């Protein structure tokens, strides 16, 4: 339905066929299916229909949390210790951030297999490489990190690639 | 929203209703496995519509429906897969399980704990459900164990006896055997993967390395039961009846093939683990038929049938075929269920007999009886349009038909001469002939459950191949066009074993006697895999477990280094110290010599 | 009637006191820390026209 | 445990053991839901080139 | 089973239950009943050609000869009767034989049903009571100074006298207890 | 956090101002009470700790510990008042002092925001124990077992006092934020090298590790139903939180100076599995189990992942409930028998089939059967060990295969085959030891639909 | 139980998953990479100016 946004979980059109039927035989699956909605579909209906007007008298309503953006872990001094308990505390925020983004990516990837069937290798690439990046981006930021983490060890392996990226394209700039 | 969801839900929640109730009041009465049997059918014939809607429009499924933990960028969930594989295994196990409990209903009768009996059996239904319809590993898991535990607790139904105990330890120990390489392929797929999930496995892993394809393969020989972890089937049989003829013959024991099958698209991508799979279905199957030709024991004899009908299901995956290997676990439900609960009927009629050399001429004594065995041989043997030979002839013909192996191609076709070696074996001894029962006859099976649930078994056997293999859509390239003497290999080897067996079986009735050859000591005596792997590993294990690990490091050796030397070093300092014999003379002496070192060897360096 | 009963179970309080005693001096170990209150860069907020603390 | 006489009143039945006598050091490996040392049809050392 | 065992076995004893093997064996390998019968007559006229040597010494290894000859040619899944001790339901029923002794915890309102059988059950307690005295001063009795020799027991001899230990052998459960 | 600790300490007067004939009745309700409070510390922020204050905090780590103290404690009141009937009213009071006491211990222990005040408490809890063991313990043995307990524990503790003060003396603070937040790496050499084993040596022994763990048994054995209890439960835990807690100042040398100790731990694990195969004491088996589960702990704790942790956290919930269930089973049979062989009481089952059943549930929690916590936490970290190297995984399944075996073979031995004739004092099973198994069962598969309470921090 | 079951989302779980909702949702609208391999700007870090 409306309730989450179509946009961070797409699907495809959803195309479905016609009955077309070739024998004078009849169908027992619609059989079957008209018993299910009468017997089951419209009880139920009924009943969340009658929940729903109970809940339409008593509407109230819950926010979303905003966080302001604070200084991060790069701006502060080496022994001020609330700047880097703010940084250290962003930080955290944002790696929740990042694991839910991922997740999402796999969810996607997940119902692509799924709907696509037997042609999953083929119509499901887009998203096999949105992952890719996805995990790639993830890994460079917080793989070996280990327990114990904190923004100062990802500064750190984020400067150490800078450095090693730094020099292979200075040698590489002599070629 | 779509039925089909809502029932294939339904299916497996209703069967959890008795569980529930099992503390309440009809618990207590005699109408409780009458209950559960009913419960049973109705989930059965629920679980007929979605079976329909697939095979009208080939509908398939995945719910997510509960959330159950996130580990950073893994997401745990509980999520059922409803594929082909799953809503047509659900109504055949509820189906087999309907006929075996109506079974029991009259062959455990005399039990006092038949209520805690028809609790296990749906206590495993539940467990092997879970273990189907799992869509990620953990679920799979969770079935796994569940299935595992219900058939260790079945098993040593009789706890105050030694053997079922035993076998049911036995059956533990090779099960935690296969778990080792079903952690293993946990663990891999987690680390490589990032997902225990079906779907995503699939698509991370295009070309799927050797390691997870092996622990899968550990985990499947140790749930089939294939020749390195074969023996605990057969021992197996320590149970009731209806216990071998439900898990151990065609439900349960399915589970291994059953996990290759789920995996098929990353076994299709590596051909070292076909090959390993391809040889060891086939020395399993060749094995436990060679075993079962020179079995004395009903029981025994069907369940080394039951192994290599594994076996087999586990050459035609090794050469790329697992929708036909689902197709034979259907298949071969129904008639060896039929077969153990014909053994059953046999076994209660001659007063809890398993020998056939005391079985008699039970072909018109028990004329219906005889009838049903009749039939399920004919099935187990392939005989055309049976429920046997639409899968067992189709795999035959692909396994003549592939790049592959040899001897597994050679192994296959002994075992299927074996097959219905054994079978004319089991009719021969059992049924034709002069009684050999005591003489006070009980024979009676005039008892309207036996009947009807080896008669609903009986339909299933004669008609469900058909009506299945043409109600499902093609999922297997047909093999058109073959020679002919290559296409009657099947039949060519079920009539020279029928023939072979028959002719071996008529000359017992000579007066003539010979001491048995070498290789017959070696098939009767299951090639003494149990008599030196269940004494030697063990001896040794349990040995250096008490001589070693106990007394030689716990007992000696880490309490000679750190506590012992300590008080010894304690204790002699101690003596040396305090033991002084209070003379002034000695004292002051020491003192004097301490003077002078201090005033030496401190007072000189400043 | 009360005077006997409440010699022989007057110790049912004594657990109840202590952790109504525990709340309030873990109200007064707050109160000692209100140095940063409506102080974080993160949390910093304009009061309310009638509130007079962030939180106590 | 196993090689025990089944058909003796033994005052342990399952165990095959009576009341005081000398316990093997080994009785834990021994009670017959283990290890088995009972003579085979079938000599040992022969079984072993047999099934390798 | 319920005979006291001697020190030793006769080499009748032995030639007999090697007879007897021998013919079950026999009866495995010969599965229908007119063969068995032919080969177990022709057995049986084996064992009786020495029925009368008495020389001991060729008598004991004959013996041997026939141990040895039974030992390889023995049938290496002989059948077995289900309750006997290698059987398929040699201790099925265990499990069901709950002792005497239990029923003394059973609850006041557990022992309101079934009160004829309780009264009954007190009278066989004050019996063995009773009795226990007297079983063991006839022990006492009846036995050499140096210990039992043997592991058989005394009947009674007095007019009001119970077999000495007999509580434990009168109050099995069953056989087929539930 | 005074909310907890101070209903803890009135606990003492209501005690000893109590009916000769209430006391157990008082405790019981009251425990329950600090119990059901102390169940409010589980909401945990995400991001950071809960400090209240500058002495006490609470993490995701501390509050699962903190309940099942809490909860452990209403236990060992109901276990042990049925061995100490005959005991004087003085000396009852006197033992439930001592539980009261430890409790308290414990409940500082786990919330201390600095590390001499954790040592102090972690030393405190030592008087307690070892007068519970020595004083109502049954045989003659326990002042050998707690000579042993006493000793093995202070060798290993006293280095770690001296690093502590070096550490505080180098660095300025011991206070746990600022040593996090503070951290720098440990350099590689000889003096580093010696203060990584001062500040490991004592979590070490605690746990206990392979080859340090002699104490256990003994220990274990020799106490009364609620000694082993606490001793299982929970004072083995403290060596993990120790380790957890420590372990942030001790990088980069973790990375090699934990080969040995890994080693040793799966060796053990395998070595103490293996000898569960053969005892002939029914206390034994159980304290060798929790050697076993305690290595798997100590190998999760020593590789540093997020996912290592996790199951570590799981895996030291999980055995405590479990083991403290398993010490209570063996219990009832030693009061039944008064006597702890094993082969002594057979086939139990026939006589007592609901305490059969809290039997077959105990061993098959014990086992890590799905989708019980126990198998949580040893998957979790046997897939960490998996990552950490391929290898581990023969170790892994060795242990798990010998684990299903011993669990199985006690349960079968104990439970099944035939009663032993001549034992005929084997009376129904009381309502006080069924409800005790229950309460420890329950919670275990409560637990289970809620895993995420109990893994920790790095969740 | 139920008062642990019923415990408020304290954990940013939820929050998480909207946060994340909406910077996946402006990252792809814009066709901007969904996620950095650095985790800092690369601009307030002043590395050491020579590397040889
Ligand atoms: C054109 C193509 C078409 C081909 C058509 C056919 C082709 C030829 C077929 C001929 C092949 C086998 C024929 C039958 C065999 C037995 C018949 C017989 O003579 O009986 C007497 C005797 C049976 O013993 P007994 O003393 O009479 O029994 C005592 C009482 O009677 C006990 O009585 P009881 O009451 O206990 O019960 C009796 C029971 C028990 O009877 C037994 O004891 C027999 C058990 C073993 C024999 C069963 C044969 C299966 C062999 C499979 C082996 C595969 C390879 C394994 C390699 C092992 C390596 C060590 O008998 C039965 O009920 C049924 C038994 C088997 C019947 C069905 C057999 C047919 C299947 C095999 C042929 C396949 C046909 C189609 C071909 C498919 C592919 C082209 O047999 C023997 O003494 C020898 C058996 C030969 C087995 C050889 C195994 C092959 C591999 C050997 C090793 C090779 C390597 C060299 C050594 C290593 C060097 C390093
Ligand atoms: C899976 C089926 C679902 C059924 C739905 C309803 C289930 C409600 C059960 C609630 C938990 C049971 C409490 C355990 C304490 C024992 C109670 C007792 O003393 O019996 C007195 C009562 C009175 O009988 P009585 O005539 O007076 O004499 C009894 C005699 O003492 C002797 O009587 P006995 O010999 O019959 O022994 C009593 C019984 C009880 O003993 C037990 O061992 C039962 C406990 C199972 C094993 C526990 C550790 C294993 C780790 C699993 C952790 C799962 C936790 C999930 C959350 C649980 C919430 C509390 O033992 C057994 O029946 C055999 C045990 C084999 C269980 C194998 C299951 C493996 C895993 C299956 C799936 C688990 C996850 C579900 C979701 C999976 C994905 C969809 O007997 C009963 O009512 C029997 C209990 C019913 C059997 C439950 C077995 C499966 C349930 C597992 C947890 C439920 C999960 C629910 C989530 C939705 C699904
Ligand atoms: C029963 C269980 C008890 C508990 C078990 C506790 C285990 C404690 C073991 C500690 C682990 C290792 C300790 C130190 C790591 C390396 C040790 C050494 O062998 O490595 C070499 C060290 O070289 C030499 O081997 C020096 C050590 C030789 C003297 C030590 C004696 C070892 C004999 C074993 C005695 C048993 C000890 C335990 C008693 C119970 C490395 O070469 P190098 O790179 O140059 O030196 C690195 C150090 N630097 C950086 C400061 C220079
Ligand atoms: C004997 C007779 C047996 C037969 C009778 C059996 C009857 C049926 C039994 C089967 C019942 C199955 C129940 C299945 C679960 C249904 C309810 C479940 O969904 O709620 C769970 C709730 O579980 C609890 O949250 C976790 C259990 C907490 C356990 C605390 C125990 C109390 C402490 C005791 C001491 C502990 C000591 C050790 C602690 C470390 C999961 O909650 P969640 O899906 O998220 O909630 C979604 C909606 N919310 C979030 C708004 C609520
Ligand atoms: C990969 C890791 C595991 C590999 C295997 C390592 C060896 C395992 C050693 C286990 C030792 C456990 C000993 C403790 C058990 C207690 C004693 C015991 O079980 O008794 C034996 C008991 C009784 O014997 P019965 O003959 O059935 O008695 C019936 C009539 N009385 O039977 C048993 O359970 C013994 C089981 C021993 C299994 C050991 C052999 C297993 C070898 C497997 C190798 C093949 C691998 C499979 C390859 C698959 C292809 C990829
Ligand atoms: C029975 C009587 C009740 C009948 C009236 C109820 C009618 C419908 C009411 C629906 C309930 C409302 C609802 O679904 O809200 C969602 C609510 C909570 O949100 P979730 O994210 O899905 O789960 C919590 C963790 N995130 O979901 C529920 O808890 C209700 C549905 C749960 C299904 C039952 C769980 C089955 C599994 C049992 C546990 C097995 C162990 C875990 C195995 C893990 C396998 C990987
Ligand atoms: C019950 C069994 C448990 C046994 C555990 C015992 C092991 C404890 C670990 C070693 C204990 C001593 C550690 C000392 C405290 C650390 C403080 C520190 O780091 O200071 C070092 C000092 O390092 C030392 O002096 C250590 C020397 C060792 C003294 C005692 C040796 C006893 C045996 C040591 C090896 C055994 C330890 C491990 C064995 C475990 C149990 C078998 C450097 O200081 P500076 O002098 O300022 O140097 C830098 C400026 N130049």
């Amino acid at each position: 339905p409306d309730s989450w946004d179509k946009d961070v979980y797409p699907e495809p059109p959803r195309r479905t066929p016609a009955p077309a039927p070739q024998t004078s035989l009849p169908n027992p699956v619609t059989y079957l299916t008209k018993i299910f909605d009468l017997l089951v579909d419209r009880p139920v209906t009924l009943a969340r229909e009658f929940i729903e007007q109970q809940h339409a008298k008593n509407r109230y309503y819950y926010y979303h949390r905003e966080f302001r953006r604070v200084p991060d872990i790069t701006e502060c001094e080496e022994k001020d210790i609330l700047c880097m308990f703010e940084a250290e505390m962003q930080w955290r925020r944002d790696y929740k951030v990042d694991q839910e983004i991922v997740n999402i990516i796999q969810e996607r990837l997940k119902a692509c297999q799924q709907r696509e069937g037997e042609s999953y290798r083929q119509n499901c690439a887009k998203e096999l490489e949105q992952f890719t990046q996805v995990s790639k981006a993830f890994q460079d930021r917080y793989s070996d990190l280990g327990a114990h983490y904190s923004a100062r060890k990802c500064l750190a392996k984020q400067k150490q690639r800078m450095l090693a990226e730094r020099k292979a394209a200075k040698e590489a700039a002599a070629a | 929203m779509n039925p089909f969801a809502s029932l294939t839900l339904t299916t497996l929640t209703i069967l959890t209703i008795p569980i529930m109730m099992s503390n309440s009041n009809i618990y207590k009465t005699n109408l409780y496995p009458n209950y559960v049997k009913t419960t049973v059918s109705y989930a059965f014939t629920l679980s007929l519509v979605p079976l329909l809607m697939f095979m009208h429009t080939g509908q398939e499924m995945i719910i997510s429906n509960w959330h159950w933990m996130t580990l950073q960028t893994v997401e745990l969930s509980l999520s059922f897969k409803m594929d082909y594989f799953s809503v047509m295994f659900i109504p055949v196990a509820l189906f087999v399980t309907w006929s075996i409990m109506e079974f029991s209903m009259w062959y455990m009768h005399s039990d006092p704990f038949i209520n805690r009996f028809f609790k296990y059996l749906l206590l495993f239904l539940i467990t092997m459900m879970i273990l189907v319809t799992a869509n990620n590993l953990f679920q799979l898991f969770i079935g796994w164990e569940g299935v595992g535990i219900m058939s260790f607790l079945l098993i040593g139904w009789w706890h105050g006896r030694t053997d079922a105990n035993t076998a049911a330890l036995q059956a533990i120990l090779y099960n935690r055997i296969g778990d080792i390489g079903f952690v293993l392929s946990m663990a891999w797929f987690l680390t490589h993967s990032n997902a225990w999930d079906l779907q995503q496995i699939f698509m991370l892993n295009n070309e799927c390395p050797n390691m997870p394809l092996i622990g899968l393969l550990l985990a499947a020989a140790g749930k089939s039961a294939q020749f390195g972890l074969h023996p605990w089937l057969p021992s197996a049989m320590e149970g009731p009846t209806p216990v071998s003829a439900l898990l151990h013959s065609s439900t349960m024991v399915v589970a291994g093939v059953f996990l290759l099958i789920r995996f098929y698209p990353l076994m299709e991508t590596n051909k070292l683990v076909q090959t390993m799979t391809l040889c060891l279905g086939a020395i399993t199957t060749l094995f436990t038929a060679l075993c079962a030709i020179t079995q004395n024991d009903i029981k025994k004899i069907v369940a080394f049938s039951t192994s290599s009908q594994l076996g087999l299901m586990m050459v035609t995956i090794g050469i790329n075929q697992p929708h036909l290997a689902f197709l034979h676990i259907c298949m071969h439900a129904f008639f060896k269920a039929m077969l153990f609960m014909c053994s059953g009927s046999i076994i209660h009629s001659l007063n809890d007999e398993q020998d056939i050399r005391k079985m008699g001429g039970l072909y018109k004594a028990m004329p219906f009886t005889t009838t049903a065995l009749i039939i399920g041989s004919l099935a187990l043997t392939g005989m055309p349009y049976l429920t046997g030979f639409y899968s067992k002839d189709l795999i035959i013909e692909a396994v003549n038909m592939s790049y592959t192996n040899a001897w597994a191609l050679l192994m296959t076709l002994i075992a299927t001469s074996l097959t219905a070696a054994y079978s004319t074996r089991i009719i021969f001894f059992a049924f034709l002939g002069k009684p050999r029962f005591p003489p006070l006859v009980l024979i009676n099976e005039n008892n309207p459950l036996l009947i009807n649930s080896i008669k609903r078994l009986l339909i299933g056997s004669i008609f469900a191949g058909f009506i299945i293999s043409n109600n499902i859509p093609p999922m297997t390239v047909p093999n058109t066009t073959m020679p002919l003497y290559m296409k009657m290999t099947a039949l060519i080897v079920t009539i020279m074993g029928f023939m072979l067996a028959l002719e071996l079986n008529n000359t017992t009735y000579y007066l003539k006697f010979k001491y048995p050859s070498q290789t017959y000591k070696f098939s009767n005596m299951l090639g003494y895999y149990p008599s030196i792997m269940h004494r030697l590993p063990t001896y040794h294990n349990l040995s250096m477990s008490q001589k070693s690990a106990s007394s030689l490091l716990d007992l000696i050796w880490l309490e000679t280094i750190l506590p012992k030397t300590t008080s010894f070093i304690q204790m002699k300092m101690s003596i040396m110290v305090s033991n002084q014999k209070g003379l002034i003379k000695l004292y002051f002496l020491s003192f004097l010599i301490t003077i002078m070192i201090s005033m030496t060897l401190f007072n000189y360096h400043e | 009637n009360v005077l006997q009963i409440v010699r022989d179970h007057w110790v049912h309080i004594l657990v109840p006191v202590g952790f109504v005693f525990g709340c309030y001096l873990d109200r007064r170990s707050d109160e000692k820390l209100t140095a940063f209150r409506n102080k974080s860069l993160l949390f910093k907020r304009e009061l309310r026209p009638n509130e007079e603390v962030t939180w106590k | 445990q196993q090689e025990r006489d089944p058909w003796y009143d033994w005052d342990h039945p399952d165990l095959r053991l009576n009341w005081g006598e000398p316990i093997h050091w080994d009785l834990d490996m021994y009670i017959r839901n283990r290890v088995d040392t009972s003579p085979t049809p079938v000599s040992w050392n022969t079984m072993c080139k047999h099934l390798f | 089973a319920f005979s006291a065992p001697a020190a030793y076995l006769t080499h009748q004893q032995k030639v007999l239950r090697l007879y007897k093997r021998a013919l079950r064996h026999l009866e495995s390998w010969c599965v229908h009943r007119d063969k068995y019968r032919y080969f177990a007559c022709l057995m049986r006229a084996r064992f009786d050609e020495h029925k009368n040597e008495k020389d001991m010494v060729k008598a004991t290894q004959l013996l041997r000869q026939a141990e040895e000859e039974f030992w390889y040619g023995q049938h290496p899944q002989p059948y077995i009767f289900p309750e006997s001790p290698g059987g398929t339901s040699y201790e099925r029923y265990e499990c069901y034989k709950v002792p005497e002794w239990c029923l003394d915890d059973w609850h006041p309102s557990e022992k309101a049903m079934y009160p004829d059988y309780f009264a009954k059950r007190e009278q066989w307690k004050r019996l063995r009571r009773e009795s226990w005295e007297r079983e063991v001063k006839q022990l006492q009795e009846e036995t050499p100074p140096g210990g039992p020799r043997t592991e058989a027991l005394p009947p009674a001899r007095k007019e009001g006298d119970l077999p000495p230990l007999w509580w434990h052998i009168v109050t099995r459960p069953r056989e087929r207890p539930m | 956090m005074l909310k907890i600790i101070i209903p803890t300490t009135m606990l003492l007067p209501m005690t000893w101002m109590s009916k000769h004939n209430m006391i157990w009745i008082n405790a019981t309700v009251h425990s329950l009470l600090i119990s059901l409070i102390s169940l409010s510390l589980l909401n945990q922020l995400g991001e950071n700790s809960l400090n209240f204050s500058l002495t006490f905090f609470s993490d995701s780590l501390s509050a699962p510990l903190l309940v099942l103290t809490t909860w452990l404690l209403p236990l060992m009141l109901m276990a042990s008042q049925s061995h100490l009937s005959k005991e004087t009213t003085t000396r009852k009071k006197l033992y439930i002092t001592m539980l009261i006491l430890l409790q308290l211990f414990l409940i500082m222990t786990f919330t201390a925001t600095e590390l001499i005040l954790f040592y102090i408490l972690f030393e405190a809890t030592l008087v307690p124990t070892l007068i519970i063991i020595t004083r109502w313990g049954n045989q003659t043995e326990r002042l050998n077992a707690g000579l042993y307990f006493l000793f093995y524990t202070l060798a290993g503790s006293l280095p770690l006092l001296v690093a502590l003060v070096y550490i505080q003396n180098t660095t300025g603070s011991l206070n746990f934020l600022i040593i996090h937040y503070w951290s720098h790496p440990l350099s590689n050499s000889w003096s580093n090298i010696f203060m990584w084993l001062a500040c490991i040596m004592a979590f070490m022994v605690k746990m206990p590790l392979y080859g340090l763990h002699l104490w256990l048994p003994k220990a274990h054995v020799e106490a009364p139903i609620a000694g082993s209890m606490v001793l299982a439960a929970v004072l083995l835990k403290l060596g993990g939180y120790g380790m957890m807690r420590i372990t942030t100042i001790l990088n980069p040398l973790t990375n090699y100076m934990a080969y040995p100790f890994l080693m040793l731990s799966m060796w053990g694990m395998i070595m103490t599995s293996s000898i569960c195969l053969r005892q002939t004491d029914l206390k034994s088996l159980i304290a060798y189990s929790s050697v076993s589960h305690m290595a798997l702990v100590i190998v999760a704790i020593m590789i540093q992942t997020p996912w290592s942790f996790m199951g570590a956290t799981a895996l030291m919930i999980a055995h405590g409930l479990t083991s403290s269930m398993l010490f209570c089973l063996a219990n009832t049979n030693y009061e039944r028998v008064h006597s702890r062989t094993m082969i002594l009481a057979r086939g139990l089952q026939t006589l007592l089939p609901l305490m059969a059943t809290w039997w077959l549930v105990a061993s098959l929690t014990n086992l890590a059967l799905p989708p019980s916590i126990n198998l949580i936490g040893e998957l979790f970290i046997i897939t960490a060990s998996f990552s950490w190297s391929n290898i581990t995984i023969i170790l892994m399944g060795m242990n798990m295969m010998i684990t299903a075996l011993y669990s199985l073979y006690m349960l079968i031995t104990t439970q099944r085959g035939k009663y032993t004739h001549h034992i005929n004092n084997i009376k129904p099973s009381f309502t006080r030891e069924n409800a005790l198994m229950a309460l420890h069962i329950l919670p275990l598969l409560l637990l289970t639909l809620n895993p995420k309470m109990i893994l920790g921090p790095l969740y | 139980s139920t008062f642990v079951a019923y415990l408020p989302d304290y954990r940013m779980q939820e929050w998480a998953r909207r946060e994340a909702e909406r910077l996946v949702k402006y990252r792809e609208a814009n066709g901007l990479p969904l996620m950095e391999s650095n985790c800092f700007d690369p601009n307030k870090i002043q590395l050491p100016e020579d590397e040889d």
